[PDB]
């Protein structure tokens, strides 16, 4: 054999394809759209906002799963076809040439981090990797504690189409154990966040052969590949490397309408303060957590998704850093084109309708004037507003009964929109007298829009008294 | 930078428009009792305390915006 | 030796009436819950958003309109009850034995005592004839002399519902406003924007003199029971027409099919005069503003007719009634009432909930790149996307053209679509002049440039002498 | 005080939340090439010119907002 060794850069160099479209997914388009509506169910008000948007995601690090684990190993050969874009690549069978592998892991000298597999197969490369790990845990197992390199991708749960673009075309079968309601998100009854965690201990990478022929046994002809589908329409790739560790999908969701939810979830991932009585604490204290852990082995799903922000922190610490000496499995793989050995990238493009939610709680102010003298109120507040276009404006208001000469037992209750700001209340009292003919009894500003507020004034013209109560 | 009704004295019918200076980014119309103000303003001063003090009006209602000639009197309920 | 005296008793009854002068003349419309809605559509380009939200209008005025329906009972010196009829602008008189009353007119010229006339027993015809006699005397003595310009006042409101407009313009706006054929469904669908404006041009005012004492107005031996029976009590206190304004009154409907904000400011700016031009800004809205004006008088004047006009139609109607042609009426247009108890001007409070619709739109634009130059080129294009969260909190997210730092060779042509709301568009070209590691040579670097309907940037020449051009459109 | 992720130098995952000084009314996350910056910022400087100039970068996108810890990396689609 030789000269016949010109499947290399003669058929595999003359392959014609556009590296950046051969692995590109697109979804049907949606014309711009905007929509809103309000409930008024609880004492709350609630607004649901629907808006058209687009997700464009381009990644080279692809996820390992049960359905593809049998086909994912360093050195494996795939066609850059629809099977790879569905994260279910199809093996290119062929009498393979030997290939060399290498591993990170601290220590190792010269070539002890490398191993040569004579007949690359899922089984054979696995045993070759285990054997290379089976011994770094012998020369350096006690000399080094290998941490994990954490990496995650977060996305709001809006639609299956946009979640596939974010996490892979196979997400529907991964996100069944996660009981994503969607209907509840679209109705404003729920907020949900999906996070995919990848804790990497080590990666096995392939030593790029001298030539594309180096990959196949001798006397492998172009026609032999032009018969197993390898061609211009379906050019060949090889698994450049494979990440080993622990991976999982986590569903964060709550029934809160707070707009700080996403920011609070992500702050919990990062291990931050989130302090006793702040608002992030109160959101995370009612966030349902729902984890399903994966890898090679065979995933495993969970059970009933019952967990909280604490379950998360334990699994992180339980997967971060080394596990029971376990691999703990292959979690990700990267492919490269046979031609130039450049990393291939998958591109996803999808339009979707996002849903956003918000709510405010109306407040009440009751004024009980059970005291002598003639009372008099001066109440103001500001309405922060925004037109369509997003331009801001401020319109200040004044109580209908501002400065009215009250008299005996006067009682009334005022209703405030939840989005009122800078509330202002002043109470004066007529004392038939020159010098201080009106006398202030209550003068407070920058009041908090509480659910209920009661201001009780009494006394005489010489010494008016006043008390204040609140309620949430 | 921005066009708005600016009358240096209170008038019920402010009709004079001016291209406000760089110093001003918003516009104000206020009804203090029986007086009406219209002038170039700063959004950071579109609070009760600032308008009260800067116009010497104990009780008032005010409105602020950033569109040209937006601060007309019909913007407040009166 | 007998009567009079009891004038004291009537004075105490009218002085000791106890009412809340605000809620006594307050009107209340329908109530609505806090609803908030939005929707959108895509007329060819133009992305239109309509947003509905529940608002409230409260209006307090003492300047009531004179109409054909109430002219019978509106004259200087008339007595009404502050009741439901007055709130509906159909006041009913209080029948009682009246005393003489002195009227005055505020016309320029005149001497002390010349501008006033006494009316023995005031009635509609006796007061009208008295007024018509003063104006006739002024026109003869000072008509040739003094030229009087009308004090003008206008009240504006967006057409949103017949109930909020009734709260702005009077309980009888319906009937008065059907000649303007308002289309509310069109406003809330974002098909139209509409403005309603009441113009009042006052030439002069006929006023009533201080009555000295609330007793009288009525006859000498009047007894307060005469009023108690008839329903004049603290539940329905007495008021009197302290003055009536005379001149010219009309209602004007401004509407346009423009989906632009700034519409209210454009119409209000035109009304105020003001160089509505700089032949661009509000200028374009006012070339598309239909104007429909119905004028009110008494001889069935007309109805305008079928209604059609523009801002120039309006400005002609204004300047026709700026002065007295000392031959035109003499039409009462407004009247004011004051409480008998303390002679304080009385105000009517009207409020009503309503859903207001606003509209906004943006027309997407296009950017065309044509590279016909003997050299490699790249593009660097950025722009900003502003937004407000569901509440009102703002944010901005920058963007980059997907095909930015890519090598463009030989002849490269493409057009890019932009949402009409993008801001701060940026464009940079640069060309390969040396080696890879040597800096590219910048052709055409521009920022903060407006979004037009069409922008095309063509570049040609050779690497040592490159050339570029810009076109803009519409 | 506005809470914001603030890392003095670029990093992949900035985790240091801080209460921004009073003059800072905005939150900045920007991706310049492969460098990522997270900083307390000013809405007036949320500008291509102001951002590029102050970070010594020529090619980037950026996101600005007003809410607590809003400038996390997944906020820019990239």
């Amino acid at each position: 054999c030789a000269a016949k060794k010109d499947s290399l850069n003669n058929y595999l160099w003359d392959l014609q394809y556009d590296k950046t479209n051969i692995l590109a997914r697109h979804g049907e388009t949606i014309e711009n759209k905007f929509s809103s509506d309000s409930f008024n169910k609880n004492g709350e008000f609630v607004v649901v906002e629907h808006q058209k948007k687009n997700i464009t995601n381009t990644t080279s690090n692809l996820s390992v799963t049960s359905a593809n684990d049998d086909r994912v190993y360093p050195g494996a050969l795939f066609r850059a076809d629809k099977n790879l874009m569905d994260n279910m690549p199809s093996l290119i069978s062929a009498n393979r040439a030997p290939i060399t592998l290498s591993v990170d892991l601290p220590g190792f000298h010269g070539g002890e981090s490398a191993v040569t597999v004579q007949r690359p197969t899922k089984s054979s490369v696995t045993s070759a990797v285990n054997g290379l790990v089976s011994k770094w845990n012998a020369q350096y197992g006690a000399s080094h504690h290998v941490a994990a390199r954490m990496q995650y991708d977060s996305a709001s749960a809006q639609s299956m189409n946009q979640l596939k673009a974010k996490f892979g075309a196979d997400f529907a079968k991964i996100g069944v154990p996660l009981k994503i309601d969607f209907d509840a998100v679209h109705k404003g009854e729920k907020q949900t966040q999906i996070v995919n965690f990848k804790q990497t201990y080590y990666t096995v990478s392939v030593d790029a052969p001298d030539s594309p022929a180096d990959f196949f046994a001798p006397c492998t002809t172009p026609d032999s590949l032009k018969n197993r589908g390898v061609d211009n329409k379906r050019p060949p790739v090889y698994v450049s490397n494979v990440a080993y560790g622990r991976s999982m999908y986590v569903k964060f969701d709550t029934t809160s309408k707070s707009t700080d939810f996403q920011a609070a979830v992500e702050a919990a991932i990062k291990g931050v303060e989130i302090k006793p009585n702040t608002e992030f604490h109160r959101i995370l204290q009612n966030t349902s957590v729902c984890a399903v852990i994966l890898g090679g082995s065979a995933n495993g799903a969970a059970k009933v998704c019952t967990g909280n922000i604490d379950t998360l922190k334990a699994l992180i610490q339980e997967g971060a850093n080394l596990s029971t000496s376990s691999p703990a499995v292959p979690i990700a793989y990267t492919t490269s084109f046979v031609k130039d050995n450049e990393v291939a990238t998958l591109q996803s493009n999808s339009d979707y309708i996002e849903t956003k939610v918000s709510s405010y709680r109306n407040g009440y102010l009751t004024l009980d004037h059970r005291g002598a003298y003639v009372a008099r109120y001066y109440i103001y507040w500001d309405e922060y507003g925004t037109e369509i276009d997003g331009t801001p404006y401020v319109r200040s208001r004044a109580w209908e009964g501002n400065g009215k000469y009250r008299t005996a037992h006067f009682n009334t209750t005022i209703q405030f929109k939840g989005n009122v700001r800078n509330l202002r209340i002043k109470l004066v009292e007529k004392t038939g007298l020159v010098w201080e003919p009106w006398r202030t009894v209550y003068d407070r500003s920058d009041l908090p829009l509480v659910r209920q507020r009661t201001i009780s004034n009494w006394g005489t013209t010489l010494w008016p008294r006043v008390a204040e109560t609140v309620k949430n | 930078m921005l066009q708005c009704y600016n009358c240096p004295n209170p008038t019920a019918d402010c009709k004079t428009a001016v291209n406000c200076s760089s110093d001003f980014d918003a516009c104000l119309i206020t009804k203090a009792g029986l007086q009406v103000y219209n002038k170039c303003w700063k959004f950071e001063h579109c609070n009760f305390n600032d308008v009260t003090t800067r116009l010497r009006e104990n009780e008032l209602t005010y409105y602020c915006c950033k569109k040209d000639l937006c601060n007309f009197n019909e913007q407040l309920e009166n």
